[PDB]
RNA sequence: GCGAUAACGAACGAGACCUUAACCUACUAAAUAGUGCUGCUAGCAUUUGCUGGUAUAGUCACUUCUUAGAGGGACUAUCGAUUUCAAGUCGAUGGAAGUUUGAGGCAAUAACAGGUCUGUGAUGCCCUUAGACGUUCUGGGCCGCACGCGCGCUACACUGACGGAGCCAGCGAGUAUAAGCCUUGGCCGAGAGGUCUGGGAAAUCUUGUGAAACUCCGUCGUGCUGGGGAUAGAGCAUUGUAAUUGUUGCUCUUCAACGAGGAAUUCCUAGUAAGCGCAAGUCAUCAGCUUGCGUUGAUUACGUCCCUGCCCUUUGUACACACCG
């Protein structure tokens, strides 16, 4: 069944025989910086 | 005014192999026949000179044959082509109005004629999905 | 699906109507349906004639409500 | 000319301008008699300014009102106000003020809206809801 | 004699009413019969945008406005007289068009 | 079209001139404190009722901060903010 | 045997949600035996609200 | 986010 | 009594309204009296109206509702359940027809039956809840005359509404049966079962 | 509520301490008087000030007031 | 007194002019009156198949009487109503143009209407004569 | 705010302010608004009257309604109660307006790892930069369907469906040698729509946007029924280069669940809620969406801290990157 049009009429929709997954939710410290580059007091003192 | 009759009422009618309740008004009793809607049944009753104030059982055989004749031959009774069920037919190109048993036969014949050429619309009919472009993400839950 | 109100008027119901409707404090479309077991459409035609025959006095006229009373 | 006073009554948007001239008891709504003002069930709203004082007050005056704007009910309230205010305004100008104060007493003692236009207007709609105070349903 | 119409449009009424009164003033000491000024119903040009440049936050809307005030003055005078009146009462905010 | 160039009478009372002047100083490397107070005192010297300068961004630090440099009397709400 | 008691003083809103009011009632006949009772609906002074049972005082509601 | 690979 | 000739002819019946103001020009308020001392000041029948449609401002202050005509308070409660909100002319039509049905039945003054049905439908003691943050608790308290009156109208129209749902009987004549039955204190009517059930539970809480 | 603010309460009592002989117990006269005594930017504030000055004047005639 | 169209209730005046206009019989009724729907927003043809065209022409004549040069497009708006769109909200849709245009054409050659200047269709010199007549013969009973 | 007072006297915010709605027969005018008169003119009774049409020359009058600018008007005004007799509150009376008069706009001191670099010829850095992650052309996708959830629209009928008839708003927008705007009127067409002219760059024309609920008279008669209109077949047009995976519109036919909804949970106090439509935005086409507008128009409090969030005071702290400690 090389062309997709010919095979479509032969493929059956076997969808009502399998059950949906029980759960399907698939879409954490925002305060803690993850950059890993802390700012020293000298840099703040020189800038501001 | 209220009038009485005896033995003339017919509780169950049989028209075009469809059982018709005889105590329903004639315009809406004929709508039980598949392929005959309120708009179409309203016109064949006016073409057959059957006044709409009659129940289905009130009608005599003479009127009943006159109605089934008109429904099967609409164009012969000055019924416009655009008012018909199956106009510009696929094979013979003439205006038709399919009825109770012919409707599902020619409805079927349209499905394989779509499926035989393997058109996209015919394919989606095979899968049992909506064919007119409706979204099926969230409403096709039946 | 239990209503099965009569829509065709035979002879037994016809004279029963003219013998029973006069003995009513208040007649209307529903009163005729409720107690005479006839259909609503048959009730509407019965009221329009019973008034013409003088048995029934029209207290008030309205499309959605027909308030009638005995004429005796 | 003649003894003519011109007034107006108002409801939400409906405004009825009444012309009161000296004449016979002619009372017209847009050139049509008041006995057939629609809707029928509110016909006594415009009969109130008539029957409260007595139709004898309208022997010498003819009233022709032109009501536009508003809606079906709002126009009825505009008409009855224009009639009541028109009768009073004619008395104040061409009759003694003792009678005008008399007429104003029966009207006011029955319904304030006969002489005083209702000041209620539609609140503007604010975003975040389909109405003035109503808001879109919130979900958690 | 010439029936001449002067149309005054602007966004702000202070300069509009000054020009309107000034034209009426010059049509008074000059014995020129006049009709106006006619205060045309003001036009509220309203544009309601979303506050957010992005699409996050409470759905808050701005409602900007641009009032347009229009006055028309009818004059019965020769064309030389009316045009020089316009230069007398020229104002940056108010634009003037003269039509016979 | 004819274009004329006119000098602004009170440079201290024009926020556009003061912001452009401040920008021409910040792009010259002058410190923010020395630059901010140069317009705070210039505005008051011209006779302003109040003046407030806010400079926001990042300065030699990965984290960004904002500093406000107010002076005098300032109104915030209602129509008068559109007038004065 | 219902008894009518005119209210003479609205004490204050009581109950958890404030939906019930303490009120000072006076009997229509035998203008004595003044009682404090609770009432559900809105109340002004001089309400002739009737009592199904009279021999019961009222206190604060929880 | 993808590496464009050629065929022709 | 004299017939006043106008240039615009005025019908005979409406000229009769000069003598007296009557509800729908058919029903008189003169011979109507509240058979309960405690609800006289909250059933307003002293000011006659022609039609139960005044479009007044009775929601501004606290007790202005007591000044609205009792029939207008009744026709206000008919237009409920969404599809009927704002359809006052339909509600007035129902009340106007209901009174006529109440007149041919029992022959009394229709608005007297309305007043009788209201005094007999308001529960005199309702059991308010005193639940301490979730737990079920009930305490028997008295019912104010205003709430007693306006709960009668709420219960009378609710009962009429449900009796006309999916029923060939029309709403105007369902209201007439509801008003007539409650006027004579019959327990068959809705809003008398409810009133008794309210006062029965209140008796089991004091 | 209808609680007057301090911009109207203190400005009104300055009028009494300054123009008591010319004041009166009539709001209409006070309203016109305060338009020639004080420079009020808005008519609404003028009516509020004159309306509270009248109240204070009406209260002084019933006895001595505290703070004025 | 002189009875006019404005002095008689509209609902029972049209029921009287429709009866007269049908019995007079000179109004030409198009052949599709038993087939057509009055408006695209309607779902069924008129229930009074034999008489609906006469009553509508009577309504059109009276409506034009009270106004000045109303066109046929305005008549479509006048008799149009709310369409029963299935799940989408209701909307106002105009009535059928041919039915209104045929009525005014039928009324224009029976002598009741004529082409008014600056568009529309005024009521005829005789249009007032026979409507005001029907009004007088409407309210004596 | 009153008041208590080691505080006194002030500033920002609140309030004032600004826009809008409600009053003005009190000013100022209006042929782009309306009216009365007057010409000329029609119909019906003939009573001289009643409804109209016409009049950018009748070269009339007026501003009441309409428009908008200058103002006036309310400040809780007056009178009763309560109160520390204070701030106030509750009742009446007058009033257009006595809920901050109704509704909004603006809106403090700091701050958030809140959201956007997918608005910017706003931007640092990193990546890519000729077989491009640049730009363009063609076709598809963003719609894809065993499922869970949210914002909504139709409904479950008779306080209703159809069928005729009555027939009332307000906020707005509108073009040219385009790349085509709003579009009446006439004529075709069952409709959708087509065609020929004209008006309007606009208080002038579309447009009185003759909107829908609504009201009257009929049919239906408690029936998954003439409630409901999914799903699907055939056909007819419109927009667009292009409609297939139906853009949308119209005709006939097909007649599905749904017969008022569990645990839970949302919005709301007066022209408000709820219905009911209409316009503008997106827009060649498409509105079950928003932004506004008007029609009809209520029930029930006018109270409390019982639930929930926030604020304040006291209190404990080994926290201060501050309990995500």
């Amino acid at each position: 069944k090389s062309p997709t049009g010919n095979e479509a009429a032969l493929k059956n929709k076997n969808f009502n025989k399998d059950v949906a997954p029980p759960q399907s939710t698939a879409t954490p410290f925002d305060r803690h910086s993850r950059t890993g580059k802390t700012d020293s007091k000298k840099k703040l003192q020189q800038g501001w | 005014l209220v009038v009485q009759e005896q033995g003339s009422f017919q509780h169950i009618l049989r028209l075009l192999n469809t059982n018709i309740d005889g105590r329903i008004k004639i315009m809406y009793a004929l709508t039980k026949i598949r392929g005959v809607g309120r708009r179409y049944a309203n016109l064949v009753c006016k073409k057959a000179d059957v006044e709409l104030t009659k129940r289905a059982g009130e009608l005599t055989q003479e009127e009943l044959e006159r109605i089934v004749t008109i429904m099967q031959n609409p164009t012969n009774y000055k019924i416009p082509a655009w008012f018909l069920n199956r106009q510009k037919d696929q094979v013979d190109g003439k205006d038709y109005h399919v009825l109770a048993n012919n409707l599902e036969s020619k409805l079927r014949d349209d499905l394989e004629r779509l499926k035989k050429i393997r058109s996209h619309r015919g394919i989606r009919h095979f899968w049992g999905l909506k064919v007119r472009g409706q979204h099926t993400k969230t409403t096709s839950r039946g | 699906d239990k209503a099965q109100h009569i829509v065709i008027l035979d002879q037994e119901k016809y004279d029963r109507i003219l013998k029973d409707v006069p003995t009513y404090k208040y007649v209307s479309v529903s009163v005729l349906v409720d107690r005479l077991k006839i259909g609503g459409s048959l009730a509407r035609v019965a009221l329009r004639q019973l008034e013409e025959d003088g048995i029934i006095t029209p207290v008030l006229k309205h499309s959605k409500q027909a308030i009638y009373t005995r004429a005796q | 000319s003649t003894q003519s006073v011109q007034t107006f009554g108002k409801k939400k948007t409906a405004t009825a301008v009444a012309h009161v001239k000296a004449g016979k008891g002619l009372i017209k709504i847009n050139g049509s008699p008041i006995t057939l003002v629609q809707p029928e069930i509110l016909r006594f709203k415009v009969y109130e300014p008539l029957t409260l004082v007595g139709l004898d007050k309208f022997q010498g005056i003819d009233i022709r009102v032109k009501v536009t704007g508003g809606g079906h009910v709002s126009q009825v309230y505009a008409i009855r106000q224009a009639i009541a205010k028109g009768l009073v305004a004619y008395h104040q100008k061409y009759v003694d003020e003792a009678s005008k104060n008399e007429l104003k007493k029966i009207f006011a003692s029955y319904d304030k809206t006969l002489l005083v236009a209702d000041s209620r207007r539609m609140e503007p709609k604010k975003f975040g809801g389909r109405g003035a105070r109503a808001r879109f349903q919130k979900s958690y | 004699i010439h029936k001449i119409r002067i149309t005054l449009t602007s966004t702000k009424v202070k300069q509009l009413e000054n020009v309107s009164a000034n034209i009426i003033r010059n049509a008074a000491q000059y014995n020129i019969v006049k009709k106006g000024p006619v205060r045309m119903p003001t036009k509220v040009l309203k544009i309601t945008t979303r506050k957010t440049p992005n699409g996050e936050g409470s759905k808050t809307w701005d409602a900007y406005e641009m009032r347009i005030h229009k006055r028309v003055i009818d004059l019965q005078a020769p064309a030389s007289t009316v045009k020089r009146i316009t230069q007398i009462t020229i104002e940056p905010g108010v634009d003037v068009e003269v039509t016979i | 079209i004819a274009i004329y160039a006119e000098r602004v009478e009170e440079r201290g009372l024009s926020a556009a001139v003061q912001a452009e002047a401040l920008k021409a100083k910040l792009l010259s490397g002058l410190p923010i404190r020395r630059a901010a107070y140069g317009v705070l005192r210039f505005a008051m010297g011209a006779g302003a009722k109040g003046v407030e300068v806010v400079i926001s961004g990042k300065l030699r630090a990965a984290r960004a901060k904002s500093q406000k440099y107010a002076d005098g009397f300032m109104i915030h709400s209602g129509q008068p903010t559109r007038d004065f | 045997p219902v008894t009518l008691a005119k209210v003479i003083k609205v004490l204050g809103r009581t109950g958890s949600r404030g939906g019930v009011t303490q009120v000072r009632v006076e009997f229509l006949e035998d203008a004595s035996r003044t009682i404090v009772r609770n009432v559900k609906g809105p109340v002004r002074e001089n309400d002739i609200l009737c009592l199904m049972e009279s021999e019961r005082e009222a206190r604060r509601l929880r | 986010r993808k590496k464009k690979v050629y065929t022709t | 009594l004299q017939v006043v000739e106008l240039a615009t002819t005025i019908p005979l019946d409406v000229q009769e309204a000069q003598r007296e103001v009557k509800l729908f020009n058919k029903w008189s308020f003169e011979d109507v009296e509240v058979k309960d001392v405690s609800l006289v000041d909250y059933i307003q029948i002293r000011n006659p109206v022609f039609v139960s449609h005044t479009a007044g401002k009775y929601a501004s202050k606290r007790f202005r509702k007591a000044q609205c005509p009792i029939v207008e308070r009744l026709t206000n409660s008919l237009m409920m359940n969404g599809r009927n909100n704002g359809k006052k002319l339909k509600a007035v039509r129902i009340v106007k027809h209901a009174l006529e049905i109440i007149h041919v039945l029992t022959e009394q003054n229709p608005i007297q039956v309305v007043v009788d049905a209201i005094v007999n439908s308001g529960a005199r003691e309702d059991s308010t809840r005193i639940g301490s943050s979730g737990t079920v608790r009930r305490q028997a308290v008295d019912v104010s005359p205003l709430r007693r009156v306006n709960q009668a109208i709420a219960l009378l129209t609710i009962g009429a509404r449900e009796a006309s749902f999916r029923n060939i009987k029309t709403i105007a004549e369902c209201l007439a049966e509801e008003l007539i039955n409650a006027a004579k204190g019959s327990s068959t009517s809705y809003a008398i079962k409810k009133k008794d059930e309210l006062e029965r539970v209140a008796k089991s809480n004091r | 509520g209808r609680v007057r603010t301090k911009t109207v309460k203190r400005a009104s009592k300055v009028l009494i301490e300054r123009f008591y002989p010319k004041l009166t117990l009539d709001f209409e006269t006070n309203k016109r008087l305060t338009s020639e005594i004080a420079v009020i930017q808005s008519k609404r504030l003028r009516n509020k000030i004159a309306g509270y000055t009248t109240h204070l004047m009406k209260r002084i005639q019933k006895g001595p007031v505290r703070g004025i | 007194p002189g009875v006019s169209v404005r002095d008689v209730p509209a609902q029972d005046f049209i029921n009287a002019y429709a009866q007269f206009l049908q019995r007079q019989g000179k109004l030409e009724v198009p052949g599709y009156v038993d087939i057509v729907k009055t408006s695209a927003g309607n779902d069924l043809p008129p229930q009074e198949a034999e008489t609906w065209f006469y009553k509508r022409a009577a309504s059109i004549a009276r409506h034009i009487y009270l106004r000045k040069q109303v066109g046929v497009g305005a008549l479509n708006k006048l008799y149009g109503g709310a369409k029963n769109r299935g799940f989408r909200p209701h909307k106002h849709v105009d009535a059928s143009g041919s039915i209104n245009r045929k009525c005014v054409q039928a009324l224009q050659k029976i002598g009741v209407l004529e082409i008014s200047p600056k568009g529309g269709r005024r009521i005829s010199e005789n249009g007032q004569r026979d409507l005001d007549r029907i009004a007088a013969q409407t309210l004596e009973e």
